[PDB]
């Protein structure tokens, strides 16, 4: 099963103080409303 | 620990003594405009 990610997995790439600014960066990201897998913990 | 600006020049800093943010804002300056008549009639100037 699979449901929408929406806009999760943003996480920041270092340890530098930045604000009020649009930031391009390149790294390992959640792709923006991608599946992800949907688990359970009963029974 | 540090942190940027748009220029990337460091905007601000956590003492490493004292666990407080400190502003850095470069010192006032300026240009400075001379009015001068020619060396021809008077060696006075004035400075803008
Ligand atoms: C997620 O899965 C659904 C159906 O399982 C599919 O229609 C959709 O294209 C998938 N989306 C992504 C981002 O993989
Ligand atoms: C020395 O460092 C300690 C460690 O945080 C700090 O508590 C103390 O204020 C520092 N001493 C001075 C004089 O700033
Ligand atoms: C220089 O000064 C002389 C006399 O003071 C004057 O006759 C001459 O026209 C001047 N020349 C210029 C370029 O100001």
């Amino acid at each position: 099963a699979y449901t929408n990610s929406f806009t999760r997995g943003v996480y920041y790439p270092d340890k530098v103080f930045r604000s009020s600014v649009l930031h391009s960066t390149q790294d390992l990201f959640l792709p923006f409303f991608s599946n992800v897998t949907w688990f359970h913990a009963i029974h | 620990q540090f942190g940027r600006d748009i220029a990337d020049t460091t905007d601000a800093v956590r003492d490493p003594q004292t666990l407080e943010i400190l502003d850095i804002t470069p010192c006032s300056f300026g240009g400075v405009s001379v009015i001068t008549p020619g060396t021809n009639t008077s060696n006075q100037v004035a400075v803008l």
